[PDB]
């Protein structure tokens, strides 16, 4: 039972700028953590696994990086379509795995 | 710079053994004798390279080999060994360097009811190449007959299971690996 | 173009505070050659000068490795990967740190790459990449270094103040 | 690289149904799958999980007793079987797919076992309406 916190509660940034996102976990999970990005109405889709390495369609602008706790994911360069909520989930054994209670970016 | 022994000998959970992970290790200053000097690895034994002079001679890359096994099977992860494990999913070559410790591990590993998450292939064609896992698991026909890919009678899935639970023997509890190979 | 000049004097290699050496150096008034991207070749060194980036290789395919440097805003990364890039596959050594008139002397001996910059040009790095190096691009003035005899004044404090072919 | 799922529907508290979804352009027999739910306008949620072959089934907390999960790797296809439903597990489950191994760059054959590619959802709801 590893508890997530992301806790921006709602981050606000308007397009063409530089904005990170935290994930913190209770325990050290240490290299396993991956990142969601869920469009209103779509399914979600893979950007990170391992806290570093990007899916196979993702562009350059998304970055993550972290180690034991504290995980953080940096998008530079919004464009419309990357106005979504952003989960974090944990698999670091073989039960039950938490996901990250989600955080909205919008346009401010 | 010390370079991360403590995330391959102390990883939460180990992959089973007919997948076996890795890991590459380079631009580091790493003691072994750290890793020599503990009581619990109730392994360690090698070749070419002595125990005593391991942290006196550098290398350009260094290799780590982790998985789990079979307490009694753990005799086959040496060079010139035949079995199930050095003929089918980790074979070593003839000529080999780095060493390998092996440490029980049943207070973590089983757990009542069984542990059905490391298997071990158990059918082939042909012996592997050292160092060469292999992950497609196509039906084996056990013999002329084909069977279209259904499990069945003489042919079978190549994966069983280990299942270990703390009241096995010591000839059958769960004893992970790690096998250092040196450039 | 062609130009002429009197610099490309780095500190010989050696990092001895104190001189005759006899190094891979750059003659004085040599032909260099102004430029306004080809593939020029490596030789045994390059004297590389401007008023953001350089790819060293031998094929540059991912027949064999090649060495790849980018200065960022914030920082500069040096990588030695078998680069197309479109695709990018072994990636052994990586370097870190600090982005680098900026003239530069870019030598690779004994597996040692060796980078001077900045006349006495302070050394600015060594990596060891341990690849072959034949043929660069730019990511100018261009020179390259020849094996001859030099006689440097140092100064009471280090710092190659005159030099004599 | 398509996952299609079928079956959803609506059930009546205190009945069953069975979910399924199959999938198509890769060797299905060789990857970790399982599947995700989510309630309407909530998070994410892990509820089951099957592995290699059978033989490594493991579930979520709430579903306990309730769900069997099987899946049948000659015909490409997955099943997950659900008993005994009750009202306040409405959702959109999806069914997943774990990469097992990933070999990076150099060397590193770390196994990894992240969502990548999903599916569709299918709506499932419970009402005695
Ligand atoms: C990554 O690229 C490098 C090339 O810089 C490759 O490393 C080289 O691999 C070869 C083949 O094992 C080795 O060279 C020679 O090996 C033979 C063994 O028969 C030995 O007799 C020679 O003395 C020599 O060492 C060596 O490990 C290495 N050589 C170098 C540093 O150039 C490597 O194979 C590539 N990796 C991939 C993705 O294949």
């Amino acid at each position: 039972e590893i508890v997530m916190t992301q806790s921006p509660a709602t981050l606000s940034v308007s397009p063409g700028e530089r904005a990170t996102l935290s994930c913190r976990a209770s325990q050290s999970v240490s290299r396993n953590l991956a990142w969601y990005q869920q469009r209103p109405g779509q399914a979600p889709r893979l950007l990170i696994y391992g806290a570093s390495t990007r899916a196979t369609g993702v562009a350059a602008r998304f970055t993550g990086s972290g180690f034991g706790t504290e995980f953080t994911l940096t998008i530079s360069g919004l464009q419309s379509e990357d106005f979504a909520v952003y989960y974090c989930q944990e698999y670091n054994n073989w039960p039950p795995w938490t996901f990250g209670q989600g955080t909205k970016v919008e346009i401010k | 710079n010390l370079c991360p022994f403590g995330e391959v000998f102390n990883a939460t959970r180990f992959a089973s053994v007919y997948a076996w992970n890795r890991k590459r290790i380079s631009n580091c200053v790493a003691d072994y004798s750290v890793l020599y000097n503990s009581a619990s690895f109730s392994t360690f034994k090698c070749y070419g390279v002595s125990p005593t002079k391991l942290n006196d001679l550098c290398f350009t890359n260094v290799y780590a080999d982790s998985f789990v096994i079979r307490g009694d099977e753990v005799r086959q992860i040496a060079p010139g060994q035949t079995g199930n494990i050095a003929d089918y999913n980790y074979k070593l070559p003839d000529d080999f360097t780095g060493c390998v410790i092996a440490w029980n591990s049943n207070n973590l590993d089983s757990k009542v009811g069984g542990n059905y998450n490391y298997l071990y292939r158990l059918f082939r064609k042909s012996n592997l190449k050292p160092f060469e896992r292999d992950i497609s698991t196509e039906i084996y026909q056990a013999g002329s007959t084909p069977c279209n890919g259904v499990k069945g009678f003489n042919c079978y899935f190549p994966l069983q299971s280990y299942g270990f639970q703390p009241t096995y023997g010591v000839g059958y509890q769960p004893y992970r690996v790690v096998v250092l190979s040196f450039e | 173009y062609t130009n002429s000049f009197t610099r490309g004097v780095y500190y010989p290699d050696k990092v001895f505070r104190s001189h005759s050496t006899q190094d891979l150096f750059l003659p004085f008034f040599s032909n260099v050659t102004w430029f306004h991207n080809p593939v020029l070749p490596f030789n045994d060194g390059v004297y590389f000068a401007s008023t953001r980036g350089w790819i060293f290789g031998t094929t540059l395919d991912s027949k064999t490795q090649s060495l790849l440097i980018v200065n960022n805003a914030t920082n500069v990364v040096i990588k030695v990967c078998e680069f197309q890039y479109s695709s990018a596959n072994n990636c052994t050594f990586e370097y870190v740190s600090q982005p680098f008139l900026r003239e530069f002397v870019f030598k690779n001996i004994d597996g040692y790459f060796k980078i001077y910059s900045k006349s006495a040009l302070e050394p600015l790095v060594d990596l060891p990449i341990g690849i072959n190096i034949t043929r660069f691009q730019t990511l100018y003035y261009v020179g390259y270094l020849q094996p001859r005899t030099f006689l440097l004044k140092y100064n009471e404090n280090g710092t190659i103040t005159d030099a004599v072919d | 690289v398509q996952l299609v799922e079928s079956g959803g529907g609506l059930v009546k508290p205190g009945g069953s149904l069975r979910l399924s979804c199959a999938a198509s352009g890769f060797r299905f027999s060789d990857y970790y799958m399982n599947w995700i739910r989510q309630a309407p306008g909530k998070g994410l949620e892990w509820i089951s999980y099957i592995g290699s072959g059978g033989f490594a089934t493991y579930y979520g907390d709430s579903v306990k007793g309730r769900f069997t999960v099987s899946r049948d790797d000659a015909e490409n296809s997955l099943y997950l079987q659900m008993n005994s439903l009750r009202a306040e597990d409405t959702a959109v489950y999806y069914c997943a797919r774990g990469v097992t191994s990933y070999s990076d760059n150099s060397g590193n054959y770390r196994t990894d076992d992240a969502f990548d590619i999903w599916g569709q959802g299918t709506m499932v709801t419970v009402s005695s309406a």
